[PDB]
This record gives C-alpha cells, sequence and structure tokens, in this order.
RNA sequence: GGGUUGAUAUGAUGCCCUGACGAGUAGGCAGGCGUGGAGGUCAGUGACGAAGCCUAGACCGUAAGGUCGGGUCGAACGGCC
RNA sequence: AUGAAGAGCUUUUAGUGGGCCAUUUUUGGUAAGCAGAACUGGCGAUGCGGGAUGAACCGAACGUAGAGUUAAGGUGCCGGA
C-alpha cells in the first residue's frame, strides 16, 4: 500500500557512541564530542571510533520513513487520526504511549475502516 | 629565564592574507605641502576662471 | 634506458656581424632526442662560448649501425669522476653494436668503479679493425682459432615449486 | 497558437544550415592540416637533397599538467600555478608560447610536466574532457550552440574551430583557452614510466619538458 | 543529466561534428601518400656515417 | 649598545664615486622639474643639505610640488600591510628625470603617428606590443660550412 | 586536494530577505522581486535592494530635499520615490504638486505635500503606475550626517570627534589637545 | 548563480535547475536538541492506570535526542506558538 | 603576457602576544637534540600512505560510499606485489 520509494539507504545503521561509555559508568551512550587537547578521536587517528558528521545524512527521498515507506505521525484520538485519511499512502499512525486500552480499540477500529495503517496495533491487548 | 627576542617568522604570510594592496590614487590629490604662494594665486585664478566661464555660457 | 646513436648539430644563433656560424656536430649516445640534445649542450658549453639561450639545434638525426650483426671489438676513451678526482681510462668491448657496447660500459664502470652516468663521459668509440692491436686479454681470449667451450653447471628453472626428481646439472 | 509545427520547422531549417557549414569548415580545417604536415615533411626532403639543413619552426603551443600536490609550494610557484589555473594534481592547460611564458614555466619547472602536443591528444582532451566556463560554471560541452553563444563573437562556432584556435595559435587563442576549463586529468593508465617523479624528465624523473613525449603521458591520464 | 563521451558513441560523435561521417566513408585516417623519388647528397650521408 | 641614527649603514651607499668626487655639473641644476614629472632618487653625498634618507635610495616619485632649490616628491612606502605615501623635500642634486617615461612617450607619439599614417588606407595598425615570439622556420646552407665534429676532451692537470 | 585562491563557502556579504518580520514589507518584498525578475528594469532591483537596508542606512528624506530633486531640469513632473520615511521641514515656505511614493510618510509631511496639491504614494501603487520605473526619481537620504559617524576612524590627526558623554572645560581639551600642555595630538 | 504567483490545494522563509566546494586547536558566527517554570491553544493524555524506574526488544534522526512495545508503578502529565 | 575565483569600503569584536622543526644563508661556541638572527615551508592546530618504531622527513592534505589509476615506498617469508 506504500507510496513507491527507493531502496532505503543509511550509511550508519551503528549508533555513535561516547568515547569511553564502555569504560565508565558515570559516562554515558549519548554521543559527545571529544574537546579534548591529545584525544585521539577528535584527531581521527586510525582504529578509532568514527564521529557524527553531516556526510552520514540520509537521502531527502527516504527520510523519516520506516521500512514501511510510510512517515510516522503520533495520534492520541480519532480527530487526530482523521487527518490522515487523504495520506494513507504516505503516512502511518501510531499511537501514543500514554493511551488506554478502551480507546485503543477505538483508535484501530476507525484506522481499518478508513484504511490508515497503524505501527502498534498490540499495545494493551488482553486474551 | 630567557626567551626568544625578535623573529620575522610569519610577517609576510600574515600581511599577504589581507596585505599589500596599493593605497590608491584619485584625480585631484591634495595640495597638502604645496607653496602657499602658488596656492594664494591658484584660489584667484579659480575664481576668474569660473566667473569667465558662467559669463561665456550665460 | 636501452641507449641510441644521435648525430646533433648546433649552431650559434645569426647576427648581422656574422651570419652563417660554424655548424659544430657532435654523437650523444643516449635513450632519446630531449637527452641527446641536453648532453650536446652540455659538451658544448664545456667546448665553445654558446648556451642553448644563444644558440640553436639545426638537425638531430638517429644513426643506426651500419653492420648490426657483425661482431666487432671497440675501444672506448672514457672520462670519469672519481670520490678524489678525475680519471681517464681506455676499455676494450666485444660487441656487436656501438649502442649495445656503450650499454656494457657504463654497466661496467658502475659495477667495478661506482661511476654514474652523470660521472662518465665517453670520449670516442672506434672500431679496432685489425686483430694483434686489441691490447686487452679477456677480449684477446675469444679472438682464438676455432675457438669453443662448454657451459658447465647448468640450472634449469622450474615452473613449479616442488619436484619430484632430484635436478641434473648436465649439459 | 499552434506553433508546434511552423516554428519547429523553421528551427530545425536553421540547424541545417549551421550544420553544412560546420561540415565544410571542418572539411577546411583537414585539408589544411594535411598540408601543413606534408609540406614540412616535403621541405625536410629538399633540404637533405639540397644538401642543406630544415631547421623546423619553434612550437608556438605547450600542454602543462601538474604534477606535484599542492602542500610546500614556495610563493612565486604557487602565484604562477594559479596563474595557469593549475590548482590541483593533474590539471592541465594549454599555454601560448613566448619569452612571457617561458620563465613562468621555468619558476614552474619542478611542479609540471610540460610538451609540445598533437592533433590528436587536443581533440582527445577537448571531446572526452571539453568544459567550459559560463557565467562562472564548468558547463559539459556536449554540443555546439554552446560554444556558438559564447564563443561567435569570436568566428567560433564548433567545437572543431575551437580546436583549430587552440593548435593554430590564432588571434583569439587567449579567450577560447580560458573559455576552456582546466583539464582535469586522471593519473596515467600504464604509470609514469620511471620509478621516481620528482626529478626531470632527462634525469630519468617526470617533470620538465618533455617535448613531444608529452603525448602519450596525456592519452594515458585522458 | 550525463556526459556522453564521443570516441564512443557514434550518435555523439556525429552531433558534434558533421565531417565525421565522411571522414569514414573516404578512410581519411589511413590516407596514402604520394610517392617521391627524392635522394639526399652525398654531404649528408658522410656527414652522418662521419666519426 | 644599539645604533639606528638618520645615516646608519650609508657608507658605500652615500659614497660619491671613483674618480666623481668634487662638485657636481651644472646640467643638474639646469635640469626642468614640473609637477608630475617622474624622478628617480639617487644621493650625493658632498650635498648634505635636502639629503634623502637612505629607504628612498633608488626609489622613483612623482613631483607634487616646486621650490627654489628643492622638489616635493610623492614617493610609495611598505609599511606592514599597506603603502603609505610620504612626502620628500628633496634638493635637486638628489634627483634626476626617469627616462623610463621619456621612452615611453616617444611610443606614445610613435603610435598616434602609425594610427593616422594607417587611417588613410584601414589596415589595422595592431599597435600593440607583443612578446618576443617563437623564431619561424628557414634553411641552413653547408656550403662553406660543412659540420665540423667535436668530441670530449680528456683530463690534464694544467697547473 | 586544491590549492585555493578564494575564502570558501563565504557569503555573497549582502542582505537578502529583510530580517525586518514585517509582513507588509515582506509583500512589498513579494512584489518587487517579481518585477525585477520579469521586468528588465534597474529601477526594480534597485527598489528591492534598497527595501533590505537597515534603518541607518535608510535615512530620512526630506521635503526640501524633494524640492532641491524637483528643481532639476526635466524633473518638475517626475515621481519622487524614497525607500524610506518621508520628514517634514519648516525651513521651505513653498512645495510644489510632486506626487512621491514612499514606504512611510510623517504627519507634517504628508500634510504640506496634500497641501500642495500633490499626492501621496505607496511603493504597491508605484508598482501599477510604474512597472518599469517610468518617470521616477529615486532619492536616498545622507548617511555620514550621524552621530556615531563622528566617532568612525578616531586617532591622531584624523579630527574624529572623541567618545565622550561629558563635555566642556576639563573634560579631554588638554594633553593631546594644545601645545602648552606636552603636545597637539 | 538562476527559474517559478497562473487559475484549482495544502507549505515563496516554498518547489526546482545549474556549478563548485567540504582538514582544523584557541576563537567567532549560525541552525537545532534537551530541562524547571509563565501566557495561549490542542473543548490534548489519564485510576479501563499519569509521572518515574528496568528492558544485549523495535522505529526515526548525521547527532543532540525523540517515538513505540513489554515489565514495575499509583496520580497526575504532555504536543505546538 | 597570464589570471581575476567578483572589485572597492566601513564598523565592531574574539583569541593570541612562552613557540618549535627542516632545507639553504649566517653569528658565538671545541661542540651540542646548545644559544642567537635571515628567506621560505611546515608542526603547533593534521588525521591519511610510507620511513619497523617517531610532532616536524617523503608523498599527499580528510564530508559519506563504489569502481578504477597512482604518489612516496616497495615485491624471499613475516606482508599486499
Ligand atoms: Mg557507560
Ligand atoms: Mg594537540
Ligand atoms: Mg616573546
Ligand atoms: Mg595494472
Ligand atoms: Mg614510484
Ligand atoms: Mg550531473
Ligand atoms: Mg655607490
Ligand atoms: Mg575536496
Ligand atoms: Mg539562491
Ligand atoms: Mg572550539
Ligand atoms: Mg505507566
Ligand atoms: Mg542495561
Ligand atoms: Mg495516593
Ligand atoms: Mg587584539
Ligand atoms: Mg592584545
Ligand atoms: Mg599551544
Ligand atoms: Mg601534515
Ligand atoms: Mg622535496
Ligand atoms: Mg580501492
Ligand atoms: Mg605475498
Amino acid at each position: 500500500a506504500s507510496l513507491p520509494h527507493p531502496k532505503i539507504v543509511k550509511k550508519h545503521t551503528k549508533k555513535f557512541k561516547r568515547h569511553h561509555s564502555d569504560r565508565y559508568h558515570r559516562v554515558a551512550e549519548n554521543w559527545r564530542k571529544q574537546k579534548g587537547i591529545d584525544s585521539v578521536v577528535r584527531r581521527r587517528f586510525r582504529g578509532n571510533i568514527s564521529q557524527p558528521k553531516i556526510g552520514y545524512g540520509s537521502n531527502k527521498k527516504t527520510k523519516f520513513l520506516s521500512p514501511s515507506g510510510h512517515k510516522t505521525f503520533l495520534v492520541a484520538n480519532v480527530k487526530d487520526l482523521e487527518t490522515l485519511t487523504m495520506h494513507t499512502k504516505t503516512y502511518a499512525a501510531e499511537i501514543a504511549h500514554n493511551i488506554s486500552a478502551k480507546n485503543r480499540v477505538v483508535i484501530l477500529a476507525r484506522a481499518k475502516a478508513l484504511g490508515i495503517k497503524v505501527t502498534n496495533p498490540k499495545g494493551r491487548l488482553a486474551l | 629565564a630567557k626567551s626568544k627576542n625578535h623573529t620575522a617568522h610569519n610577517q609576510t604570510r600574515k600581511a599577504h592574507r589581507n596585505g599589500i594592496k596599493k593605497p590608491k590614487t584619485y584625480k585631484y590629490p591634495s595640495l597638502k605641502g604645496v607653496d602657499p604662494k602658488f596656492r594664494r594665486n591658484h584660489k584667484h585664478a579659480l575664481h576668474g576662471t569660473a566667473k569667465a566661464l558662467a559669463a561665456a555660457k550665460k | 634506458a636501452h641507449f641510441k646513436e644521435y648525430q646533433v648539430i648546433g649552431r650559434r644563433l645569426p647576427t648581422e656581424s656574422v651570419p652563417e656560424p660554424k655548424l659544430f656536430r657532435m654523437r650523444i649516445f643516449a635513450s632519446n632526442e630531449v637527452i641527446a640534445k641536453s648532453r650536446y649542450w652540455y659538451f658544448l658549453q664545456k667546448l665553445h662560448k654558446v648556451k642553448k639561450a644563444s644558440g640553436e639545434i639545426v638537425s638531430i638525426n638517429q644513426i643506426n649501425e651500419a653492420h648490426p650483426t657483425k661482431v666487432k671489438n671497440f675501444g672506448v676513451w672514457v672520462r670519469y669522476d672519481s670520490r678524489s678526482g678525475t680519471h681517464n681510462m681506455y676499455k676494450e668491448i666485444r660487441d656487436v653494436s656501438r649502442v649495445a657496447a656503450v650499454e656494457t660500459l657504463y654497466q661496467d664502470m658502475a659495477a667495478r668503479h661506482r661511476a654514474r652516468f652523470r660521472s662518465i663521459h665517453i670520449l670516442k668509440v672506434a672500431e679496432i679493425e685489425k686483430t694483434a692491436d686489441v691490447k686487452r686479454q679477456y677480449v684477446k681470449q675469444f679472438l682464438t682459432k676455432d675457438l669453443k667451450f662448454p657451459l658447465p653447471h647448468r640450472v634449469q628453472k622450474s615452473t613449479k615449486t616442488f619436484s619430484y626428481k632430484r635436478p641434473s646439472t648436465f649439459y | 497558437a499552434e506553433q508546434v509545427a511552423a516554428e519547429r520547422a523553421a528551427r530545425k531549417a536553421a540547424n541545417k544550415e549551421k550544420r553544412a557549414i560546420i561540415l565544410e569548415r571542418n572539411a577546411a580545417y583537414q585539408k589544411e592540416y594535411e598540408t601543413a604536415e606534408r609540406n614540412i615533411i616535403q621541405a625536410k626532403r629538399d633540404a637533405k637533397a639540397a644538401g642543406s639543413y630544415y631547421v623546423e619552426a619553434q612550437h608556438k603551443l605547450v600542454f602543462v599538467v601538474r604534477i606535484k600536490g599542492i602542500n610546500k609550494i614556495p610563493p612565486k610557484p604557487r602565484k604562477v600555478l594559479q596563474l595557469l589555473r593549475l590548482t590541483r594534481i593533474n590539471s592541465g592547460t594549454f599555454v601560448k608560447v613566448t619569452k612571457a611564458t617561458l620563465e613562468l614555466l621555468k619558476l614552474i619547472e619542478p611542479y609540471v610536466a610540460y610538451g609540445y602536443p598533437s592533433y590528436s591528444t587536443i581533440r582527445q582532451l577537448v571531446y572526452k574532457r571539453g568544459f567550459g566556463k559560463i557565467n562562472k560554471q564548468r558547463v559539459p560541452l556536449s554540443d555546439n550552440a554552446i560554444i556558438e553563444a559564447n564563443l561567435g563573437k569570436y568566428g567560433i562556432l564548433s567545437i572543431d574551430d575551437l580546436i583549430h584556435e587552440i593548435i593554430t595559435v590564432g588571434p583569439h587563442f587567449k579567450q577560447a583557452n580560458n573559455f576552456l576549463w582546466p583539464f582535469k586529468l586522471s593519473n596515467p593508465s600504464g604509470g609514469w614510466g620511471v620509478p621516481r617523479k620528482f626529478k626531470h624528465f632527462i634525469q630519468g624523473g617526470s617533470f620538465g619538458n618533455r617535448e613531444e613525449f608529452i603525448n602519450k603521458l596525456v592519452k594515458s591520464m585522458n | 543529466v550525463l556526459k556522453k563521451n564521443p570516441l564512443k558513441n557514434k550518435q555523439v560523435l556525429l552531433r558534434l561534428n558533421p565531417y565525421a561521417k565522411v571522414f569514414a566513408a573516404e578512410k581519411l585516417g589511413s590516407k596514402k601518400a604520394e610517392k617521391t623519388g627524392t635522394k639526399p647528397a652525398a654531404v649528408f650521408t658522410e656527414t652522418l656515417k662521419h666519426d | 649598545g644599539k645604533s639606528h641614527g638618520y645615516r646608519s649603514r650609508t657608507r658605500y651607499m652615500f659614497q660619491r664615486d671613483f674618480r666623481k668626487h668634487g662638485a657636481v655639473h651644472l646640467s643638474t641644476y639646469l635640469k626642468v622639474y614640473k609637477v608630475g614629472d617622474i624622478v628617480d632618487i639617487k644621493a650625493n653625498g658632498s650635498i648634505q643639505k635636502g639629503m634623502p634618507h637612505k629607504f628612498y635610495q633608488g626609489k622613483t616619485g612623482v613631483v607634487y610640488n616646486v621650490t627654489k632649490s628643492s622638489v616635493g616628491v610623492i614617493i610609495n612606502k611598505m609599511v606592514g600591510n599597506r603603502y603609505l605615501e610620504k612626502r620628500l623635500n628633496l634638493r635637486v642634486e638628489h634627483i634626476k628625470h626617469s627616462k623610463c617615461r621619456q621612452e615611453f612617450l616617444e611610443r606614445v607619439k610613435a603610435n598616434a603617428a602609425k594610427r593616422a599614417e594607417a587611417k588613410a588606407q584601414g589596415v589595422a595598425v595592431q599597435l600593440k606590443r607583443q612578446p618576443a615570439q617563437p623564431r619561424e622556420s628557414r634553411i641552413v646552407s653547408t656550403e662553406g660550412n660543412v659540420p665540423q665534429t667535436l668530441a670530449p676532451v680528456p683530463y690534464e692537470t694544467f697547473i | 586536494g586544491i590549492d585555493h585562491t578564494s575564502k570558501q563557502h563565504k557569503r555573497s556579504g549582502h542582505r537578502t530577505a529583510p530580517k525586518s518580520d514585517n509582513v507588509y514589507l515582506k509583500l512589498l518584498v513579494k512584489l518587487y522581486t517579481f518585477l525585477a525578475r520579469r521586468t528588465d528594469a534597474p529601477f526594480n532591483k534597485v527598489v528591492l535592494k534598497a527595501l533590505f537596508l537597515s534603518k541607518i542606512n535608510r535615512p530620512p528624506v526630506s521635503v526640501s530635499r524633494i524640492a532641491r530633486a524637483l528643481k532639476q531640469e526635466g524633473a518638475a513632473n517626475k515621481t519622487v520615490v524614497v525607500v524610506g520615511t518621508v520628514t517634514d521641514d519648516a525651513r521651505i515656505f513653498e512645495f510644489p504638486k510632486t506626487t512621491v511614493a514612499a514606504l512611510r510618510f510623517t504627519a507634517g509631511a504628508r500634510a504640506k505635500i496634500v497641501k500642495a496639491g500633490g499626492e501621496c504614494i505607496t511603493l504597491d501603487q508605484l508598482a501599477v503606475r510604474a512597472p518599469k520605473g517610468q518617470n521616477t526619481l529615486i532619492l536616498r537620504g545622507p548617511r555620514n550626517s550621524r552621530e556615531a559617524v563622528r566617532h568612525f576612524g578616531m586617532g591622531p590627526h584624523k579630527g574624529k570627534a572623541p567618545r565622550i558623554l561629558s563635555t566642556g572645560r576639563k573634560f579631554e581639551r588638554a594633553r593631546g589637545r594644545r601645545r602648552s600642555k606636552g603636545f597637539k595630538v
């Protein structure tokens, strides 16, 4: 159902991890640039981690697209969902985390009626 | 504790970054330092010349 | 490289004081015409008041051997700069062409005297047309009647790295 | 305003005339080149017959290639390379031979390889790596309309007339060669021939005047 | 959108040059020369063969 | 101690000449300098009045003023990253006309003459100078000029 | 690599898209960039560039300046264009019947120009009356008349208004300003 | 550096075309991410489970970070200007 | 002659004001990986291939990737040839 798109290319599927997030627990994995005068990572010696830069950017045709080819749009109710009535081949709905189980039923029913794809049609389902 | 006294190292690179431009040349340069005995006459001569052209194409 | 012989003819540039200058000539052993013309001026600067800016080249021509299959005996007169000073040499080379003789001479000088192309000058190469004018025994040795000699201890080169029999040096 | 037939046909007719003109001009240029070669050949022959020597005309055109990278260049060579538009390794430019340019070349000799190009390599360069400076942009030529629009002032209509203004160094060589973007050449496909580049071609290297051996190198690089 | 190289792609070759059609028709890349009966003088040959 | 005075390092520069000491010939004083004239500066050491600083030796400038015994010259002086204009009041013994301007103006009037001469028939003067071109083809004869073969000479001491 | 002759990735150094967030000015820009794109007239480009300018590069233009400009020859029946504001000037006692196009008019300027029989015009009505700049006369105001320019280039022997809050005797009128006290500059 | 307001549809800071370029400490500038609180709005989420916490489970983004699922929990909390 | 990559102009402000190395010129000193100057180029601020190893030497300067060709240096094995 998705709109035709090219092969999706990423150029770096590996998460850029902070230097020594593997060595110290106080050092979190969220990327920080090394600003040190003698940093091997800042100086880009062979054999060190890679630094994020703009050349790794994704093609503007395939940016923000999930592997299904849809752009994700968060919804909390049927009125927010109905904005994607005429955009089913481009945008897929994601029900927000804080939505209740009984309202997820309504959102999923209306999305099935309108032909809208839902990325998480299994949250808070009992059986 | 001695130190380095003087070197002209890097000064040509620095100057030529935005450098050795000629200052510039204008038409009608300054009459500054020119002889006052000449300036005093040039004033009157220019006055008369302006008057003459005015009365000419009046 | 592999050498060639070039006839290079040069001429001080004409003037009103003296047109038609005297058209000097040289034989140059060189791998190409650019090096031939460089060496022409190198030597003509040593002999006469002229340089590439005040002179010109009227013709450069390749000289091929008239008899490339007759086995000649050559004598070569060499000037070479050593590390201490400068020396002269006479060497006898038995070969089939002037260019081959000069190649062999440059190699023998590089080998026995560590002299380089920049250090070597060729004064002249002359075919010894009469035997018994040869004076070097290492050439005179191959000028003997019905000469014949073997090549002992032959080594056959193997395409593989494993041989399944011991080889032989017979010949 | 149907205009899809009448004006289209008029444009096609106007193009037919330009192509006829180009065809006849190119035939003339071929007849000129072949005669210019044959006549100097026969002049050498006749001087040999008469016991004289034929001193061929010194060349009016060289092709210069940058052989050295951009690091560690003194200022005078750096400026001369910028003025010849050789801003990267293996960039090439045609140069008119004059006393004003030979000294430039003597200054930049350890950084370039230059010599005397042939019609074949000039033509191959302009046809494979042929780029024009149109409004400060590097436009592939790919058609004679660009050349007619940007050099039609100077009698030039075709890539062939351009090649002619280059090789038969004409009144408008400056404008043609400036229109031509610096040739962006690859490294030689067979190699440089020597083990070591930064000696003179005479001393076993690669830089300097390799008078007529530059065609081989350039064809390997193009 | 793409630089097609002449010296291959005869179509682009002919787009740039219409003379390329008759160049091949006449085989001007393999033109034969008129034979000549010129012989050098003796001074040239003896100077060349001189020592 | 150090020493940077007005006439420091002028020993050989403000030297007079060999066999040209004494007074100066009268052509220096009979020459005529108008405003706009280009003049080279070469200090005479025998006239201590009106001297230039050693910096302006061998410098060429333009006249901006004329007085009883002196001449006002403008010079361009490199000071760091720029040029500043400098006004000297120099006696004429340290001053001579530059011959470059005379040789340019002769060419000016010659080009004007050529243009007026060849406009009567329209033949495209092409008045611009050009560099020394490459030399054209020619033929060299061996008539009485047979090639003289040469060879490298051996090594001798010559002492 | 490249041996670069110029500085890479350098902005032009010229303003586009005026940084004023005024929507009416943005609309004037939308109109005049279209006209500059399609009319082949230099007037449109001049006006478009002028609409980008800052306040100090858009000085006010006095009606007396406009009167001078119309006292030129062949300029009496012209349309005066001021990319900026027009201010009043009581130092004139007559004003002609011209029409004046400007962004803003002061109340006094508008009243003077109207009382003289003229009309005050906007740059959008100027666009329909004169899309290529027919019979126009662009006036710019004085830029170096500002106070800040007095201090630009302060140094010895320039004569360039030192930066000073309180003026009077004993405020920068001593050593460095008179030979009796050391030196004079 | 240029093209493109034409009516009908969505964004003129938009879309599009063309060419070139891309190292960087100190330092400068720009565009963005995230936190506590304030005004406005989504008649936003929420005891049918908010926030927080854990999760070699998933997705988006060059990254800052954002989103989802599962577990735990119990009362509040977010998106946009 | 060649080239111009836009030319010219102004305002304001940051950091810096310990330097060091190589070729060549040169001063003191027996000399110094010493001290001090001149010109350029570099390190500092710079990773990459090579020099086994190295701030500076050779080569070459860096967005992310693919293919090809090469520089310097190399092709017995370690090691691609
Ligand atoms: Mg950690
Ligand atoms: Mg560091
Ligand atoms: Mg210091
Ligand atoms: Mg190969
Ligand atoms: Mg090599
Ligand atoms: Mg393309
Ligand atoms: Mg003297
Ligand atoms: Mg690059
Ligand atoms: Mg733009
Ligand atoms: Mg920083
Ligand atoms: Mg919860
Ligand atoms: Mg964990
Ligand atoms: Mg409770
Ligand atoms: Mg400062
Ligand atoms: Mg300071
Ligand atoms: Mg530091
Ligand atoms: Mg480096
Ligand atoms: Mg070197
Ligand atoms: Mg590879
Ligand atoms: Mg191997």
